[PDB]
């Protein structure tokens, strides 16, 4: 039982069988392990998962439609579409039952591995000492020219009326095996040697051998009654790629994998995820190997997505919320954490409904004129609450996922792709779980109670905000002087030090001691809905807008007209004056719009896969490998819409219908001047701008 | 008097654009610099109806980023490339917005023609007068000099040639005011009479203009209209006397709109039916007083442009040349520029567009 000091660099899984049982199966995993000089290695190791297990991970579904995922093995190259939540369960289940039987396991960090020389199987892994292997990088440039008939990718539109394109490309290659076999690719992949290839059609005519290396290991599963062999690609001098065609990468690896699993052996899995993978799309790109080459693909700084990768074991974004706590056991947990708090704090997490009012906020409309004005914020306050409550519930469920939450608490402040990782995580998992929503919703309660509480006595009145983030008007200052910055500092202090205490009393433990942020000193601020408002600085003229919609470029000249605007509205301290002011700058907009009448791709929105929106002209279905970037925006302009990106470059359109697009953005910015108007002024008067009379005939 | 009708009955929306949205809607909105230029022959897209709708159906396929007479009325872009009509025109070098025209063919039908540039001394040179016969024509007078200068005179790539109506497009702006005058006239008129006539037609119409396009110095003595006679001098002509009268816009206006000329032209119409002379030196003759079809002006409708027959009276010209006029030559020479009697050429600081008049 030898134990090797190494670092294993990929985890992927290779086979997933079902012994002569009728009720769990295996999984048999391919680990790239690599010693303190660099020289890889291949070992594996082997687990099982139960049923109970499987529906754990994914929210009950049965083995044998987790085992009939043993058709991966073939020239079906995309069988996760068929179902992509049992992937991210299947693969989320092996990485639990890999560290509740092997052990401990992290990528890229010092490691004992053992094994069992009579089978050649990891048996158990442990930490080490060691400077350990430096990940290093192999860079990839790859194109495919797939040849799918745009009158098959629109039946599936038809069927699937938001389907994101990359979505239908994908599932068409899925219907055709055979447009990946005839499809001209380019590869070039360089690592520090070179890897090119053409291929007019990629089942026809540097080395493949200096980029890989293929090793055979001899293994003795348990699950088997026999010596089964595996097959794998063990990279040299390179641990990852970075790079999108989805479908160029999916064909390039089956070929490579048409190509190694030739002669007779067993065959690896082949199964890739991505937001491509689903039909409404998902916001953020990746590409998740989980299966046939052995190793990542980056798809783009670039130290982000690696330490993401080693932090979360490479299942994030790939698996989802799975990551911290499955999501069947997500109920008990919420539950538990709701009976340690205090009963006070609990009749708030039984009671919260998403729409209340816990603090008396100024009503919008509303302004406040000169006062010192503060904009506060916790970091992360969802975070770590949501950390601290998965610990302080923890006996009702193991805590790897939850240590895993934890790293990504602990680095969030000082690294971004902690924070990117948790503000995609935090919303997610409450998404699997509303019990979730509910004791999130109660303790962010209690911590807007106090902070209210204490800002009675710290000189402070609350006037918006959600308690994790918020501002108000230090109605006690003088409206002058250098004794602001000290009224600020102690009001800091004080918040952070009673939500700090507060949130001790109710046995809620915070991995890095809470850290009050002033986001900024301010002097005035006008308020017009919820989530809209704009603040200012006399002393120094320094603004923050929130609440303006930014859908496209002609939204942030608008926002910027906007805060302009307002400069120069509350540099009058009547109501006249200011219409005025903003009629002059509506006007001045419409101009200088007009001499951008033309820019296709300034005027464009970005829609949602949600939010319903302008069909898809037929045109746009044989846009080529320009669909397959469409995963999650469609970024259209307008009349008859037009989705700029699925039609290549430049573009000849018709004029665009400047017209709807300012009449849209008027509305917002006439939103934005009502509240300013109704607040600072008291008029009651609804600001409209006269488009339909003045400047609607520059685009008619 | 006029100045209560356009006190009442107009409602003038103008918007000062400045600066370089100026140029930009001057360009964006007339045809290009070159489209009314002369040159020594045609580029341009022109065929019977269906074979238009053909070649039409041809630019389609290649124009997928986006998408007969609204269609080539349509076809308008430039961007820092070809523009879109030169998938049909089939030259690169072509410049938008540019002219699109209606022609009548012999026997029946029609054809129409998109041309970014065509040869318009083919057109008007057997109308032309040399700068020395008119130095030379010796006639104080100003009735007299143009009386005499009027008497002096003298396949669908073909029909183009002898009519070549011009469609309004109300996606662009207006500089030039295309009055159509349709005098019906019981017993017929002399021709003395009716040049003394349209010099009172001009007058009372540089009234109305003024009017209407307030920070203007439209001098009513030397502002250029032109008056164009459909030849039936004698006049010859019974039952009906078709004029054509060409204004320029006033210095810093442009007219946006099919009902603001048609508007415009209106209120001409009652500033000229209200000048005593304009009636006494005409009427008798005229039956109805109906001088101006206003419903012309929409968008898709044509006019015959001057030089042109009808499918036979060339709109010819008929020098009303303006009290006190400055350089006669250069007057006589413009009614054979085509900018000077196209609805959306280019203008010969600031500009107001007159969008609106109720």
């Amino acid at each position: 039982i030898v134990w090797v000091e190494e670092s294993v660099s990929a985890i992927t899984l290779y086979a997933v069988w079902l012994p002569p049982a009728r009720e769990y199966f295996h999984a048999l995993v391919y680990f790239v392990c690599r010693n303190a000089a660099g020289e890889g290695r291949a070992r594996f190791a082997e687990v099982s998962v139960t049923a109970t297990e499987l529906r754990d991970f994914y929210g009950s579904q049965a083995v044998v439609a987790a085992a009939r995922a043993a058709t991966t093995p073939a020239a079906s190259p995309l069988e996760p579409l068929e179902n992509p939540t049992l992937w991210r369960a299947l693969y989320a289940c092996v990485l639990a039952a890999l560290e509740r039987q092997t052990g401990p396991v992290a990528l890229f960090a010092p490691l004992r591995i053992g094994s069992d020389p009579r089978t050649g199987l990891v048996v158990k892994v442990e930490r080490a000492w060691g400077p350990p292997a430096a990940p290093r990088a192999a860079l990839l440039v790859a194109e495919a020219n797939i040849d799918i008939d745009p009158m098959a990718l629109a039946a599936r539109v038809a069927e699937h009326p938001d389907a994101r394109l990359a979505w239908a490309r994908l599932a068409a290659i899925r219907d055709t095996p055979q447009c990946a076999s005839a499809a001209s690719l380019t590869v070039n992949i360089t690592t520090g040697a070179l890897f090119a290839r053409e291929y007019q059609t990629l089942a026809f005519p540097g080395a493949f051998g200096d980029l890989v290396e293929v090793c055979e290991v001899g293994l003795r599963p348990r699950g088997h009654p026999q010596r089964v062999t595996a097959r794998v690609l063990l990279p040299r001098d390179y641990d990852y790629f970075v790079s999108f065609s989805a479908p160029a990468l999916v064909a390039l690896f089956r070929q490579w994998h048409t190509t190694v699993h030739a002669a007779p052996a067993l065959a690896p899995v082949f199964a890739f995820l991505g937001p491509e993978f689903e039909v409404r799309g998902g916001p953020v790109p990746y590409f998740a190997v989980l299966g046939f080459p052995g190793w990542p693909t980056f798809t783009v700084l670039v130290r982000g997505a690696a330490a993401a990768y080693a932090a979360l074991l490479g299942a994030w974004p790939a698996v989802g919320a799975r990551v911290v706590l499955p999501p069947r056991a997500w109920p008990g947990v919420a539950s538990a954490a709701a009976g340690c708090l205090l009963p006070a704090v609990r009749e708030a997490v039984a009671r919260w409904h998403p729409a209340t009012k816990i603090i008396q906020l100024l009503d919008p409309p509303a302004a406040v004129g000169p006062v010192w004005t503060a904009r506060f914020c916790f970091p992360g306050l969802r975070a770590q609450l949501l950390a601290a409550l998965a610990d302080l519930g923890g006996s009702g469920l193991g805590r790897t996922g939850l240590a895993r939450l934890d790293a990504l608490v602990v680095a969030a402040p000082s690294e971004p792709w902690a924070g990117a990782v948790l503000e995609r995580l935090v919303p997610d998992t409450c998404n699997a779980c509303p019990a979730l929503r509910q004791l999130l919703g109660g303790v962010m309660a209690a911590v807007c109670l106090q902070i209210e509480e204490t800002a009675s006595s710290v000189k402070f009145a609350v006037c918006g905000g959600d308690g994790g983030a918020f501002w108000g008007v230090f109605n006690v200052d003088p409206q002058d002087a250098d004794a602001a910055s000290g009224v600020i500092e102690d009001a800091r202090r004080a918040i952070e030090t009673a939500v700090g205490a507060v949130l001790r009393a109710n046995a809620v433990r915070l991995r890095h001691p809470l850290c009050l942020a002033l986001e900024g000193v301010y002097t005035h601020a006008v308020a017009w809905s919820q989530a809209g408002v704009w603040f200012w600085n006399s002393r120094d003229n320094t603004d923050h807008l929130g609440g303006f919609p930014l859908r496209g470029p002609a939204y942030t000249t608008a926002a910027g007209v906007v805060r302009d605007t307002l400069r120069r509205v509350l540099g009058l301290t009547d109501a006249l004056t200011a219409r005025g002011l903003m009629e002059d700058a509506c006007d001045r907009l419409i101009l200088d719009a007009f001499n951008k009448r033309l820019d296709a791709e300034y005027w464009s929105v970005r829609v949602s896969p949600f939010e319903a929106s302008d069909p898809l002209p037929p045109t746009a279905f044989r846009g080529g490998a320009l669909l397959d970037a469409e995963h999650y925006w469609r970024r259209v302009v307008r009349s008859v819409g037009v989705p700029v990106d699925l039609y290549p470059r430049p573009l000849v359109l018709p004029p665009v219908d400047c017209a709807h697009h300012l009449r849209e953005i008027l509305r917002e910015i006439e939103l934005v001047f009502t509240g300013v108007l109704a607040g600072v002024w008291g008029e009651g008067g609804k600001f409209v701008y006269p488009f339909d009379d003045k400047m609607s005939f520059l685009f008619a | 008097n006029i100045g209560e009708y356009v006190k009442h009955n107009v409602t003038p929306r103008e918007t000062v654009l400045d600066g370089d949205t100026a140029k930009a809607y001057l360009r964006a909105r007339t045809y290009a610099p070159g489209a009314l230029t002369p040159a020594p022959a045609y580029c341009g897209a022109v065929d019977s109806a269906t074979k238009m709708m053909g070649r039409l159906a041809d630019a389609e396929k290649l124009l997928v980023p986006r998408g007969r007479l609204l269609r080539l009325a349509a076809t308008e872009q430039q961007g820092p490339t070809p523009p879109a009509i030169a998938a049909l025109i089939r030259n690169a070098a072509v410049q938008t917005p540019l002219p699109v025209y209606r022609i009548s063919m012999v026997p029946t039908g029609q054809a129409f023609a998109a041309l970014a540039w065509d040869d318009w001394a083919r057109i008007t040179r057997d109308a032309r007068l040399a700068e020395a016969v008119v130095s030379a024509e010796a006639h104080p007078d100003h009735g007299a000099l143009g009386r005499r200068l009027t008497d002096r005179i003298r396949d669908a790539g073909g029909q183009m040639y002898v009519n070549r109506n011009e469609i309004f497009n109300g996606a662009l702006a207006i500089t030039n005011i295309i009055l159509d005058l349709d005098i019906a006239l019981k017993e017929p008129v002399p021709f003395r009479r009716l040049h003394e006539a349209l010099g009172h037609f001009r007058r009372g119409a540089l009234a109305a203009v003024q009017l209407l396009f307030p920070a203007a110095r439209v001098d009513p003595d030397a502002y250029p209209c032109y008056f164009f006679k459909s030849a039936c001098p004698v006049c010859s002509c019974t039952d009906k006397i078709g004029l054509r009268v060409c204004m320029p816009v006033p210095a810093p206006y442009v007219v946006h709109g099919s009902l603001t000329m048609r508007g415009v032209a209106r209120v001409i119409q009652q500033a000229v039916l209200l000048d005593r002379d304009f009636v006494e030196a005409i009427g008798s003759y005229v039956k109805n007083f109906l001088l101006i079809d206003t419903g012309v002006y929409a968008h898709g409708h044509s006019l015959r442009l001057p030089y042109f027959a009808k499918i036979c009276g060339r709109l010819l010209p008929v020098f009303v040349i303006p009290p006190a006029c400055k350089d006669v030559p250069a007057f006589v020479a413009a009614h054979a520029d085509p900018r000077r009697f196209h609805f959306h050429a280019p203008p010969t600081r600031e500009i107001r567009v007159l969008h609106s008049l109720g």
